[PDB]
């Protein structure tokens, strides 16, 4: 052994489950809402199903300039009106 | 005895002979340089640096 | 609280069933909504 | 489809074929309960 | 709790069922309960299929494997294999499901409540693995039972409706078998055919008379052998040749089951008589051929002379010769010229595909059938996307022929592995070194050096 | 003792430099025949019409190949799954044109190797060993069966069996990818985990044991001389190696049981390769890799490509190019 | 942004809860 | 007799916390429609 | 015993997870590479770099998610969050493929950290550092494939993208464009990996089947004691068995295990060398004699020429979607195709 309490002990303790029957669902719900609120989309810049193309466009908004790449992506985004 | 991949370890505590082996290595490398330059000279065509420079040859 | 109260076999069973439920959900999602090809 | 009268049991019927697999899983629960002696 | 931990049994939990080896009552329980599992799956899976069943779609568009088995026996279908009544399916499913309750009941009883060993209870039901007599007697019983089963297939075929016959004159249909093939020349003739192309061993059976007659032969043979093993005990040569122990017997049966699994794989993959393509979909050969036929028909309608059309390779684009001269379909399907099916045979003459028959006699139903079979070839993805591996999602289809063939190859294989495992172990244990080498009696140490 | 008894005793003798045995009785002639025919064919066989379209492919050294390009070429698509022994040909010249050597070699080899497995069982028995080395060998053998026998049966022709050669092997893999998307098949993936994993664990075991070798030698000699064949004492400190690995990850991720450990070392690659073989064997019946072609779709219905769709493009290249004169109709159905 | 509060309110309530429940043993440890 | 907040505790939670959050997210994703 | 030595004391405490000086490099980098990959494959797109969906959020599954390489226009930019491309914007950074370089770089320093860990622990426990040494092969593979290879090419774009399907595409690209299977260094890698798997299998199976009976159990695992001095299986019986089966057999245990180290490690190193070649397009693509013969003689066919036709198909059919920065438009009529297909 190396001093820490056995996991067998911890995960079968009543206290562990009093704590984690709160903390685990809380997290799960936090992640759930992170998606369902739409926040994920905006944090990582990921297209929603209606934001990949404008209505009649069919050209991928591929980044083509290294240093003004950012302004390129911003332009691609504005192009969705 | 020493395994084949260890024969050179005999130089570890013999500074003189280690220097000798390094001298031999350096001789071989210099000899390579000279030889290689001679071969290139015996094959290099200097007549057209424009469309037949050294890197084409 | 004291360790050993909840039997390890129940914990393993519950945990297992939970794993089966969440992966079940994901395989359901292969046929529904995004990624479903429909 | 099933005869109309048994329509009520359609969800049950959807689940039944997987019941055999449960037995395999049960063998393990059982073993866990006797500590894999 | 007798023999239910490693210290007492010798066996770890993961080899736990090996604790049942000389506990005949509990082992009886495991077996009856397992039988219950099997019958349970049969019934439940049947009712599931029936619930998911649309009678005007082909079965093979609907992931069915058991309803096709029932339909092949003539139950529930009419001409062309059209579903005319689902009720027999329902009956088959329900009755299997009800029976599985009985079997599970007896299983659980013998398993955890009944006598753990049977020998002190009944000298009839008790048994010693080493008792060659009793072993051959139980074997005998079960051979009689099997023979009875095969005879039940015969009885269905001859006296209770008949079987579905894809080769029935005028179109596939349920037909009563009135003149089964009883000639041993034919029946065992099948057994002595090459398993190779154009021959196909027993997989080549292509008419219901040979099937019914074959099952008559098998029924008699099995009942006979069963009685014979009841009344006899193994001979000297047999005694010397075999390992006589539970694990040995298990190993023999595992070898046999492996063999049967491979056979069933080839059967469902090639044979379209006991696996009518109406129910199981076209075989691979069948569908490839069907494509050739389809385009011969298209192009000939457009005015092409298919007999004389020369393909890019110099071989005919539509028609060419087999290595023995027969006229056969061209392109890659040249490999499949051993294919035979009721929709193509009207175009076949003594020299193979008949060019006059091809020019004049192709009926619309043949075109239809070839288009269907061509567009339901047994190709598809693991997530049941129908078509070649490069096809886009759209068609939800994987042929039952693929499902059955692949599943049973896997099972046959792992069962061969199991046979090597338990055979090797049975040998070692019977010889007494399954647990390892005696340090004080290492045999190699008593042997002369190799060099 | 009679002559047959003597003969049996020699056959099963634990003292022959190479064990013969009863499996050996079948193994030795079949493997010799397959070997000899393979060497001669590889050196001197004429071009073979593999795809039955009168387009002979040259496999041997004398006919324009090197070690890398050369092969014994599979029998003709016209033959299909027909048995094509030498005596079925009108002449050796025909036999050779149609790729008879291939069938002779793979049949003799498959029989011979199956017997090699059986022979591993047999010797293990004669020597008083436990019997399952042959079960380990069942995995590479099953693989061989998959690519030489089962896939041809499924596809209805030995012309689609694996070629006996290096580049031919690659041909087989590429066409297999094209027609089955084998990369996206979980059994091939398990097979990869089997061989990557086996490689990993081989290096790991080797390095741990080597790392904990007990000092028995000087620096001027090989550490190997510290072990003597047959010595009863273990030659490495397994407690030390376990202390190391256990601390490298955590304790309960390490094996303290050498038997358990070696059993793992056997089971992981063997099971993985079993799944590789079952993969080839089930793709033999066209149950293919996962198809997620056009699986992601935007709100209008535009296809949004994933890496799966790029894979599919590559597969298309292979599909349209392979066997460029053999297809007359739009669907490649075998 | 309200969605960050809505989403990370479960997390901070979990942490607050467990801090409340483990506080005496944590103080005893520290 | 036993400590609660060890190095092991940390490691365990740096892995376990984000995992449960992520699985909540992915769960949610299963009901997204185009 | 000043601050440095006290710190050393704490770093080397025998706890459930050993930390060590090497832990300081290893844990943050390993954690950030794993986190980067999970973050990316759960939430991040590849629309703006590849025109691909690559995350769970977009509907991909475990087989098809990936953290994709940056756009070819990025070149070999470190693509730091604070760099001139993202300029501190986390979202744009994700959209430009910052996660790829994040994962590749933190991953590389993580592998460094891990091998340092192998050294440190081996030195603490008093064993020879052959595990670290063996781990140099994983390092060579990672550095050659994820760093050197794209650094030789136009940009990070042509590095492998971190994902299952993505890796598959990497394989297929290397076949089509490099004829990588024809490369003798790849071939040696294959020999090393398969020979490694074989050695794993055969050694494990052999030990398990030449065990001494050291207990009464029919399940024979408990009949071993980690402290026992005796060999648990018979090397002599094993030797005779393989000698009679295969002709040759191991007789030296130390050599056996060294060999087990040597085969896969060497193999992976050769594969690495080959990939370093492929970085410059220095391929083993053709056999010149083959091409001269086949170009002059339209009846000369081998599996070598067959596979090149396959490659040509791969190139033409995958290039336009796989290489979008090139704006390839290949009209139908120029696509290479066999009859009918
Ligand atoms: C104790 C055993 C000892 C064994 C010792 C060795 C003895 C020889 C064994 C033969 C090995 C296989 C040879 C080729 C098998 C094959 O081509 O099998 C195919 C044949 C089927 O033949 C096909 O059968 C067809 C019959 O259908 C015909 O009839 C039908 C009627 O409806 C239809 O009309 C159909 O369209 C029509 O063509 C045709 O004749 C085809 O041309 C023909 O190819 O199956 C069959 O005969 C029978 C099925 C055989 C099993 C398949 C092999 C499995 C081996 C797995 C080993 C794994 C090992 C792992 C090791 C670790
Ligand atoms: C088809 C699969 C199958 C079957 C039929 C069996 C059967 C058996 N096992 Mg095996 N076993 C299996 C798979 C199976 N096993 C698997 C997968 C493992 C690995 C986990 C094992 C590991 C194992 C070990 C280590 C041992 C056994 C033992 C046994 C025997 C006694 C069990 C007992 O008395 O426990 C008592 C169990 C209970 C009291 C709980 C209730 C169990 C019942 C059967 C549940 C019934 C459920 C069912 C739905 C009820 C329907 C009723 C309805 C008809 C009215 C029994 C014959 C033991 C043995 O051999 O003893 C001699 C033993 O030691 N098994
Ligand atoms: C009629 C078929 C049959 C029967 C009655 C037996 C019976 C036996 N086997 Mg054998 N065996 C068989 C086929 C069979 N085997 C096959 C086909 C193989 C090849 C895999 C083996 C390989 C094998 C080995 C290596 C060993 C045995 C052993 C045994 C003995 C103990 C078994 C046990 O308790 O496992 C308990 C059950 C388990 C631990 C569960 C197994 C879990 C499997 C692998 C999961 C399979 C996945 C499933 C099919 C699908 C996924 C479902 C999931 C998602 C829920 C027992 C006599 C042991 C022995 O030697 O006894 C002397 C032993 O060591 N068998
Ligand atoms: C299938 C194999 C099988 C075998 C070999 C046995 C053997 C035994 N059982 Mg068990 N049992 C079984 C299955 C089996 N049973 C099933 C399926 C059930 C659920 C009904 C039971 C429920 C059960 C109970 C409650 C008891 C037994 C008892 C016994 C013992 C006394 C038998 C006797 O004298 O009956 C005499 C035989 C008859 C009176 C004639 C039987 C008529 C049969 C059933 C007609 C059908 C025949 C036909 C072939 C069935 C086909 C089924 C197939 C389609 C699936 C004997 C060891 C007794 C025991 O163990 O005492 C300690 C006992 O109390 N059994
Ligand atoms: C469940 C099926 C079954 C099983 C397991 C047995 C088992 C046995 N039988 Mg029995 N038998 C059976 C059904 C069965 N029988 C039936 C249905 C009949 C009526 C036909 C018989 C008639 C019978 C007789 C007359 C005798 C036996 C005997 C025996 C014993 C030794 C047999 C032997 O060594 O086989 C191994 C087989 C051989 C050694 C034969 C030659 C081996 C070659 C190489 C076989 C090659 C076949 C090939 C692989 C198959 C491919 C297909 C082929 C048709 C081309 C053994 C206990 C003998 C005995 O001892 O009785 C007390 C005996 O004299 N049986
Ligand atoms: C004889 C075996 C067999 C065959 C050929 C089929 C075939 C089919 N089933 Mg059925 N079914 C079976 C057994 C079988 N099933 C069993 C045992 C169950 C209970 C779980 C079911 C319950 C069931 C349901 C509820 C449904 C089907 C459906 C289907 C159809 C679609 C299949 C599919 O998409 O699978 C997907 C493929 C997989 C899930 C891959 C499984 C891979 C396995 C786990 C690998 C196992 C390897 C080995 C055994 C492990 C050993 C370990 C080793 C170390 C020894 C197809 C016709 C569907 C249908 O369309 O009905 C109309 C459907 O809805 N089946
Ligand atoms: C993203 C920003 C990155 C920048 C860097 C910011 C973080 C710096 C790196 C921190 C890495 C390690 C942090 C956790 C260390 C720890 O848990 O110590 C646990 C210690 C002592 O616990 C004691 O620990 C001992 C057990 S053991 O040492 O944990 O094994 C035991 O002796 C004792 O009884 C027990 O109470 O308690 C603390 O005070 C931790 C201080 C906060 C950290
Ligand atoms: C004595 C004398 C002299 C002389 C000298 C001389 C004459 C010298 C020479 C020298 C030389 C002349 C040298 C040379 C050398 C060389 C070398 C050293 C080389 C090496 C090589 C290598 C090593 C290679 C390798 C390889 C290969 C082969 C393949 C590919 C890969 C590689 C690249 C790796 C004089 C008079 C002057 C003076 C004094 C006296
Ligand atoms: C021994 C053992 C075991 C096993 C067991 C088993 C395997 C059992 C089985 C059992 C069984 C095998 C059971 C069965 C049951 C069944 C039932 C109970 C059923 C019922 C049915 C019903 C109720 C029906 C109904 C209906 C109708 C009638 C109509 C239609 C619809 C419906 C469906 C509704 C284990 C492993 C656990 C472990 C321990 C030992
Ligand atoms: C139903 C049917 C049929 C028929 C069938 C039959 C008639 C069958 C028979 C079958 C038979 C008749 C079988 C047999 C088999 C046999 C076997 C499979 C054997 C085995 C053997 C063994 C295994 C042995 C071994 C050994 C050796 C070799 C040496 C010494 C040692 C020992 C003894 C181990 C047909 C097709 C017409 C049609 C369809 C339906
Ligand atoms: C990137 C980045 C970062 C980081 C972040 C992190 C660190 C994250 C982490 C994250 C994480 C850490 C996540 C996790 C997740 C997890 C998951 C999502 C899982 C899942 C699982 C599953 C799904 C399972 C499955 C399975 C298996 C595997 C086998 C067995 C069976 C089963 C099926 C159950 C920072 C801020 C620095 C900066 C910026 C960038
Ligand atoms: C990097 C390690 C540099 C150690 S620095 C070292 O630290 C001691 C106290 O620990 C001082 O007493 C000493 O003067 C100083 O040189
Ligand atoms: O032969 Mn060799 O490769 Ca099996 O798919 Mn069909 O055929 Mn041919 O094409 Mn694709
Ligand atoms: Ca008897
Ligand atoms: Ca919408
Ligand atoms: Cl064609
Ligand atoms: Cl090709
Ligand atoms: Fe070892
Ligand atoms: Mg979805």
């Amino acid at each position: 052994t190396t001093g820490e309490r056995p996991f067998s002990d911890i995960i079968t303790s009543v206290r562990y489950w009093v704590i984690h029957s709160i903390t685990i669902p809380a997290l799960f719900i936090a992640g759930w809402l992170f998606v369902s609120t739409g926040l994920a989309y905006d944090v990582f810049g990921t297209p929603r199903p209606d934001s990949y193309y404008a209505q009649e466009q069919r050209s991928i908004p591929l980044v083509t300039d290294r240093f003004e790449a950012k302004q390129q992506v911003e332009t691609f985004l504005e192009q969705l009106k | 005895g020493l395994p084949w991949y260890r024969v050179h370890t005999v130089l570890i505590n013999d500074p003189g002979r280690l220097i000798a082996a390094h001298l031999m290595h350096t001789a071989l490398v210099a000899g390579w340089a000279g030889s290689m330059a001679l071969y290139e000279l015996a094959t290099f065509d200097p007549s057209d640096p424009v469309l037949n420079p050294m890197w084409r040859q | 609280s004291e360790g050993g109260r909840i039997p390890l076999w129940i914990v393993a069973t519950v945990a297992g069933m939970g794993v089966i439920v969440i992966v079940g959900l994901f395989f359901y999602g292969a046929y529904a909504g995004l990624g479903s090809s429909l | 489809k099933l005869p109309e009268a048994y329509a009520i049991f359609d969800p049950l019927v959807d689940v039944l074929p997987v019941i055999p697999v449960l037995f395999l899983a049960l063998a393990f629960v059982w073993q866990a309960a006797v500590g894999f002696r | 709790a007798t023999n239910r931990d490693q210290e007492s049994s010798g066996f770890a939990w993961w080899a736990g069922n090996a604790r049942l080896i000389n506990l005949s009552g509990k082992l009886l329980g495991a077996h009856v309960a397992h039988a219950g599992l099997i019958v349970f799956w049969a019934g439940a899976m049947t009712l599931f299929e029936l619930a998911h069943f649309i009678p005007e779609k082909p079965m093979y568009e609907q992931g069915l494997i058991l309803i096709p088995h029932i339909a092949t026996l003539g139950w529930g279908v009419g001409p062309g294999g059209e579903v005319v009544d689902t009720f027999p399916f329902f009956v088959v499913g329900v009755v299997h499901l009800i029976s599985s309750a009985v079997l599970g009941f007896g299983g659980v009883y013998h398993a955890i409540r009944g006598p753990e060993t049977l020998e002190e209870y009944s000298s009839f039901f008790g048994y010693d693995w080493k008792d060659k007599n009793k072993m051959t007697t139980i074997l005998g019983f079960h051979l009689i039972v099997l023979g009875i089963g095969a005879l039940l297939l015969v009885a269905k075929a001859m006296f209770f409706g008949g079987l579905y016959d894809t080769w029935a004159p005028g179109g596939g249909d349920v037909r009563v078998i009135t003149n089964p093939t009883l000639d041993p020349r034919v029946i065992f003739g099948y057994l002595l055919k090459s398993p190779f192309g154009g021959e196909g061993w027993i997989v080549s059976v292509n008419n219901l008379e040979d099937v019914v007659g074959g099952h008559i032969w098998i029924g008699l043979i099995c009942i006979a052998g069963g009685i014979w093993h009841i009344l006899t005990t193994p001979f000297g040569w047999a005694r010397r040749a075999f390992i006589w122990s539970g694990e040995a017997y298990l190993s023999y049966s595992l070898g046999a089951l492996s063999m049967m699994g491979f056979i069933a794989t080839c059967f469902v993959w090639f044979n379209n008589t006991v696996y009518p393509s109406e129910f199981y979909g076209p075989t691979g050969p069948e569908a490839s051929q069907a494509q050739a036929m389809t385009f011969l028909i298209r192009d000939q309608k457009l005015g092409a002379n298919v007999g004389s059309a020369q393909g890019p390779t110099g071989l005919g684009k539509y028609l060419m010769r087999s290595p023995t001269g027969e006229i056969i379909f061209g392109g890659e399907t040249m490999r499949f010229w051993d294919f035979r099916g009721p929709w193509l045979e009207p175009l076949r003459g003594p020299n193979g595909l008949d060019l006059n028959k091809i020019k004049n006699d192709i009926q619309p139903w043949q075109e239809r059938r070839a288009a269907e079979y061509m567009t339901h070839a047994p190709l598809g993805s693991l997530n049941s996307v129908g078509g070649v591996a490069t096809e886009i999602n759209s068609v939800n289809f994987v042929s039952p022929r693929s499902w059955l063939a692949t599943s049973h190859f896997v099972l046959a294989f792992f069962f061969l592995v199991g046979h090597l495992w338990h055979a090797g172990r049975a040998r070692a244990a019977a010889a007494g070194f399954e647990k390892g080498i005696d340090r004080e009696s290492e045999p190699v140490l008593s042997m002369p050096s190799l060099d | 003792a009679n002559l047959w008894e003597r003969f049996c005793n020699w056959v099963t003798s634990t003292d022959n430099r190479l064990y013969v045995g009863w499996f050996g009785v079948i193994m030795i002639p079949t493997l010799l025949a397959a070997t000899i025919c393979f060497v001669i064919a590889f050196i001197a066989a004429p071009p073979v019409d593999i795809d039955g379209i009168r387009e002979p492919v040259s496999g041997s050294l004398l006919y324009g190949n090197n070690i890398i390009t050369g092969a014994v070429v599979p029998s003709s698509n016209a033959i299909g799954l027909h048995f094509y022994p030498i005596w079925e040909a009108a002449s050796l010249d025909e036999w050779l044109y149609n790729g008879g050597p291939y069938q002779l070699i793979i049949f003799h080899f498959l029989l011979g190797a199956s017997c090699y497995m059986g022979r591993q069982w047999e010797l293990s028995y004669r020597l008083g060993m436990r019997p399952w080395i042959c079960v380990a060998y069942s995995a590479p053998l099953a693989s061989a069966f998959a690519v030489f026998l089962i896939y041809p049966i499924g596809q209805g022709s030995f012309s689609d069996g694996m070629p006996l050669g290096i580049s031919g092997t690659f041909n087989f893999m590429i066409v297999f990818q094209a027609e089955h998307n084998i990369l996206m098949h979980p059994f091939h993936q398990l097979g990869v985990a089997g061989v990557f994993g086996g490689a990993l664990f081989c290096a790991m075991h080797g390095s741990l044991v080597t790392s904990s070798l007990i000092r028995e030698t000087t620096e001027t000699e090989s550490a190997n001389y510290g072990y003597k064949f047959g010595q009863e004492e273990e030659t490495y400190n397994i407690v030390a190696a376990h202390g190391y690995f256990g601390r490298l990850i955590f304790q309960y991720a390490s094996f303290n049981n050498s038997r358990s450990l070696h059993f793992f070392l056997a089971a992981w690659p063997v099971v993985g390769v079993w799944f590789a073989a079952l993969g080839i064997s089930t793709m033999a019946f066209n149950l293919n890799g996962f198809n997620f072609n056009h699986s992601v779709i935007d709100a209008k219905g535009n296809v949004i490509n994933t890496w799966a769709d790029i894979i599919n493009r590559a597969n298309l290249g292979m599909e349209v190019m392979h066997e460029r004169n053999a297809h007359n109709f739009p669907l490649d159905l075998a | 942004d309200w969605r960050v509060l809505v989403v990370l309110l479960p997390v901070l309530l979990a942490a607050g809860w467990a801090v409340r429940n483990i506080l005496p043993y944590a103080v005893k440890q520290v | 007799s036993y400590p609660i907040f060890t190095v092991r505790w940390v490691a365990v939670h740096t892995l376990a916390v984000p995992t449960i959050f992520f699985l909540g997210a992915i769960a949610a994703m299963q009901f997204i429609q185009r | 015993r000043g601050w440095f030595d006290i710190l050393d004391d704490w770093l080397k405490r025998d706890r459930f997870v050993f930390v060590g000086w090497s832990g300081i490099l290893l844990f943050p980098c390993a954690y950030l590479a794993l986190g980067g990959w999970l973050t990316g494959t759960t939430f991040v797109t590849s629309w703006y770099t590849h025109g691909l969906a690559s995350s769970y959020l977009e509907g991909c599954n475990f087989l098809t998610v990936a953290v994709s390489t940056p756009a070819n226009s990025m070149g070999h930019s470190l693509l730091l969050l604070w760099g001139p491309e993202a300029q501190g914007d986390f979202t744009r950074w994700c959209q430009l493929g910052g996660l790829w370089t994040f994962i590749a770089l933190h991953g590389a320093f993580g592998l460094i950290g891990f091998m340092l860990r192998q050294f440190e622990i081996a030195r603490l426990v008093g064993v020879r550092p052959y595990n670290a040494i063996a781990f140099s092969a994983p390092i060579a593979v990672f550095v050659s494939v994820f760093l050197i290879y794209p650094l030789g090419q136009s940009s990070w774009f042509f590095a492998p993208s971190f994902g299952v399907a993505a890796i598959f595409r990497f394989l297929l690209f290397f076949q089509g464009f490099h004829n990588w299977t024809l490369n003798p260094f790849h071939m040696m890698g294959v020999a090393g990996v398969l020979g490694g798997a074989l050695l794993c299998a055969i050694h494990g199976a052999t030990v398990e089947n030449t065990l001494f009976q050291d207990g009464e159990g029919a399940s024979t695992f408990r009949a071993f004691n980690p402290t026992q001095a005796e060999e648990t299986y018979s090397m002599v019986t094993a030797n005779r068995f393989w000698s009679q089966i295969f002709g040759i057999a191991f007789s030296n245990k130390r050599w056996l295990h060294f060999f087990m180290l040597f085969v896969p490690v060497t193999g992976l190193w050769m594969s690495a060398i080959g990939v370093v070649g492929l970085a410059l397009n220095l391929r083993s693509y053709d056999f010149i004699s083959q091409e001269i013969r086949a170009a002059e003689d339209p009846e000369f066919e081998t599996f070598y020429t067959k596979n090149l036709l396959l490659n040509e198909g791969i190139r033409a059919w995958m290039a336009p979607q796989d290489q979008p920065h090139e704006n390839f438009v290949f009209p139908e009529e120029v696509l290479p195709r066999g009859n009918a297909l």
